[PDB]
């Protein structure tokens, strides 16, 4: 979101591995939405 | 959400997202309301386009929804607040929220068959 | 109503410049046995489970579990103040939105009381069932982190693939390829050092090299390592906190784009 | 006794439950069909070798 | 000792005694009464009453919790992107422990002086946060938001 | 007809640093006594005062009471560029609009002179009287740097109080409070001093970060700091230089009020 | 089919050292007879020079002759995770573009399987001119390092006379002209350490402070190292470790500017 910072060098070092990996829970909480942010 | 709204605190934000894109194997989906970001951003992308929806349906859920919390209400008066809001289904669930929640505003009897 | 009486407040620097910028918050899961955290990071693919006994602190005191999510950036700034050897008291309330940090300085009476706010956490605590691993390796802590900044400076995704010797490190990067061997290098003078491996099968993962870089940040305060690693789940990177408690890393693996024949 | 708006309380879980642009969701969910079909067969791909 | 104005000397403190929109004023009246209110946005002419009766709602809905579930913005304060990005959303995620279908409450005096992009940053935040807290504004002409 | 000679230019720069962001201007009025400076906020909150005795400069020269004004921010730019082992010449005329700045040289083979214009400007002689504080506290510069950088990323104001057990610092932050107490038994170690009350009531006001952390601003001017304090007269910052002078600063504390029924 | 047998590490992992930020490109001519280093900067101002034997290699083995090119900084941090006393080997193919670095093991039982990708670039024949000098020296090695970085704090460019004195090495920059001269008798605990002098004609130079940081980067390999400065060809220094090859570095004179009359 825009509310949150969202700087290009930010972003990518604490987004990228969403994208370039697996997730480490699978199974039981999933259907949750985290804010990404970074105060 | 809203990667149209850009600051000088969010820099390289757009070059950023390109590299993202570029270089991603999950889905991303980016979302806005203004039409000119399909313009100004240069990529390969699937575009989906919503329309504003029919006043007559969301007039209908809107009703369903007061019909839900114990209120009967006109269709009319439905159509009159969301053309006032120019059909916007957030703004008029809200403000039924608050106008409902209020005890409602005037109690007049309507006999329709089409209590 | 919680109260805890850390000895060493030393351990706790260590372990939060392991995780002050991989994971955003941390929460504290408290009952009789101890104190647990169960924090998943920023990009929500590597998960941190540590674990303290309640006989590692100098007085332990839990009346009813409780669950505080604390912003991370703040007790990273209020822990820079805190001294190498010192006795660090946690103080929470049964249901408040409190949690007062008491620092005694070596000084006869220097008492720094910060208090924080509760961040309110929806996300309960999260982690793994046991399961058998095919691969458990008992490995050296300094050398660990030797190698993961040499594949960092070669390349940025990391291929584990252990085998019957140890395990290989490969990292194919556009400068250049780097394939480390460890194998049984147990007959050595100190145990810290030595390789000793009862592994299943080989099998073969890749993973993210900066996330290995992190983990292996919290390098000085174990003497070794273990691994747990096998198929189809996440690397598990464990230290052993002696006379405290024991730490827990788990790493999804990077998914791989597969042809078709 | 609630504390809760009703716009999430009647927050549509499932995309059939939205009102209008039913093409738009209709391509939306058929995209992320595909995508999560494709994350299921690298999946299967993934067990398959190994 | 010292002349208090009578324009805060005679401050309303109950929401009754406060006259003019007597329909909205019968709504924040119930309001205060049961809980659970919306987002609110006042708009109306400088020294109709707005901020008093968003001040004695938020009284009423508080009671002895409102040095603390309660949080004031006005055009003194800094009002930046930056207090936004972090002041606002770190309220926003504080926990408080309340009454049932008592929430938060954050209290935006005059609107208008936001800037444009703080809005922007304003609504996720304003959103999101909704199970446990409520924003209160005030503004004069509604087209400045 | 005036000169001095800084004996160190350290100090001068240390000075300058010290007060670079706080005042518009810097006006110095000179007498046979030496030179003076009391110059009070352009937000109009707080005075910094400078009094060198003129047996502390190496030769101090005067023919009469002069005060002359002079922008900071060139005086900044020139001082900037000047060793500070060196030794420095500052000669004013009896009625020109030039004032001159001779540095000898730092690397012992060019000697510097720079010039700066006059700057009119009403300034007036805040002559307060010393009055007896109801607190008066001795305790270490670097320490209360430290403290003020540490409440000043917690809170946007700190309250002081001062009372018989010791000096305390509160600050209410929006991340949560942040409490500091100190000790007359406290005694440090970094710089070897011992923390001592001459203090008579108990005392607390509440002071602006920014104005603090500029005042920390002059650390290395002295080793200890003279804090007085009373519930009337506002807040005292003294720094005793060894045989230059004494620095004197003066802020007044933020109104409090109580909160409503 | 190349493959060269270092028998230990510390002649590697400092004649790079030496090479830190000098050469661009590692160009290797690699013979029969033995290995050749020959790369050349690109500021054309240095040249650098190895000639490593077959005799000082454990074995040595050539089937044809290599134009090869390493990129330094990688190879540097291959570098920099080998053993002190650990073999090193490496290996070069026919038509593979990868260079194959196996080490003894820093473990005892962990060893090294490393690769390394070939550049090709147009690897131009240097020339030698393998001529004689006016005046030759044999001297320390640490004790020139520290007289290099005792100078390198006041200037760029130091000012070298060689005579019958010795040697004199004068900064004549900024802080100061420091003036070092060296005659032939130098007594440490060892029983002999000559600075002795084998010349024709005293010569005047100038050098560059920067490059001679970078030469005596090459301390630990030789104690005694021979410098050969003649009236106009570039300064020849080398490292002679007696039984590996000689490090020769030359580095071309600073010309001094002729002003008019
Ligand atoms: N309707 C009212 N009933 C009683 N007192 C009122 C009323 N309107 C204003 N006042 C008094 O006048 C003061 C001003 O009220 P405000 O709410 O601050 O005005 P406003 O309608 O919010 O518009 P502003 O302040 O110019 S943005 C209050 O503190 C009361 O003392
Ligand atoms: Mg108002």
């Amino acid at each position: 979101n825009a509310s949150s910072q969202r700087s290009g060098r930010q972003i990518l070092s604490q987004l990228k591995e969403a994208t370039q990996s697996h997730q480490v829970d699978k199974q039981g909480v999933n259907s949750q939405k985290p804010c990404f942010f970074n105060s | 959400e809203e990667v149209d709204v850009i600051f000088d605190e969010d820099a390289g934000f757009l070059n950023a997202i390109k590299t993202f894109m570029a270089t991603t194997k999950r889905p991303v989906i980016l979302t806005t309301s203004d039409p000119t970001f399909s313009l100004m951003f240069d990529g390969c992308f699937e575009e989906i386009k919503f329309s504003t929806p029919s006043l007559l349906n969301v007039a209908s859920y809107l009703q369903m929804i007061c019909l839900t919390e114990n209120f009967r209400t006109d269709v009319k008066d439905f159509v009159t607040l969301l053309t006032a809001n120019t059909c916007d289904i957030r703004k008029s669930i809200l403000y039924l929220q608050f106008w409902i929640r209020s005890g409602g505003g005037v109690l007049e009897e309507r006999p329709l068959t089409l209590l | 109503m919680f109260e805890a009486r850390l000895v060493q407040g030393s351990i706790l620097k260590k372990v939060l410049e392991a995780l002050k910028d991989l994971i955003n918050e941390a929460c504290w899961d408290i009952s009789s046995s101890g104190v647990n955290l169960q924090s998943m990071d920023s990009s929500h693919v590597s998960l941190v489970q540590l674990t303290l006994r309640s006989e590692g602190f100098d007085t332990y005191r839990c009346d009813r579990n409780l669950a505080m999510g604390v912003n991370l950036t703040s007790m990273s700034k209020i822990l820079k103040c805190a001294g190498n050897e010192d006795i660090i008291t946690l103080r929470a309330e049964d249901n408040a939105d409190t949690l007062a940090l008491v620092f005694e300085a070596p000084n006869q009476e220097k008492v720094s009381d910060y208090e924080m706010k509760l961040m309110d956490l929806d996300v309960e605590q999260l982690g793994i069932p046991e399961q058998e691993y095919s691969c458990v390796v008992k490995m050296p802590s300094g050398e660990f982190a030797r190698i993961c900044r040499d594949l960092s400076h070669i390349g940025d995704a990391v291929v584990i693939s252990c085998a019957k010797d140890g395990v290989k490190f490969s990292a194919s990067g556009e400068l250049g390829n780097g394939n480390i061997k460890l194998s049984q290098t147990s007959n050595v003078d100190k145990e810290e050092e030595a390789v000793t491996i009862e592994m299943n099968e080989p099998v073969q993962l890749t993973f993210a090299l900066r996330y290995l870089n992190f983990f292996t940040k919290a390098t000085p305060l174990s003497s070794t390592v273990t691994l747990s690693m096998s198929a189809d789940v996440p690397l598990v990177v464990e230290y052993k906190i002696a006379d405290m408690g024991h730490l827990k890393y788990y790493l999804a693996p990077k998914i791989e784009d597969e042809e078709g024949s | 006794t609630e504390d809760m708006l009703w716009t999430e309380k009647y927050q549509p879980q499932t995309a059939s439950e939205l009102i209008g642009n039913e093409l738009a969701i209709k391509k939306l969910h058929s995209w992320l069909k595909d995508w999560k079909r494709r994350a299921e067969l690298e999946e299967r791909q993934n067990l398959k070798g190994k | 000792h010292y002349e208090l104005p009578w324009v805060e000397k005679y401050r309303p403190v109950k929401l009754n005694e406060i006259v003019g929109n007597e329909d909205t004023v019968s709504r924040l009246e119930v309001f205060a009464r049961e809980g659970n209110v919306p987002n609110i946005i006042i708009a109306g002419p400088p020294g109709t009453g707005k901020t008093t009766s968003i001040l004695c709602l938020a009284r009423a809905l508080l009671g002895p919790a409102l040095k603390d579930a309660m949080l004031e913005l006005n055009a003194s304060n800094d009002r930046g992107i930056d207090v936004v990005r972090n002041k606002i959303k770190m309220f926003a995620q504080q926990k408080v422990t309340l009454p049932k279908g008592r929430h938060k409450i954050i209290i935006l005096d005059e609107a208008d002086s936001m800037t444009d992009g703080a809005q922007q940053a304003l609504r996720r935040t304003m959103e999101i946060y909704s199970k446990t807290t409520r924003f209160a504004l005030a503004c004069n002409a509604s087209d400045k938001i």
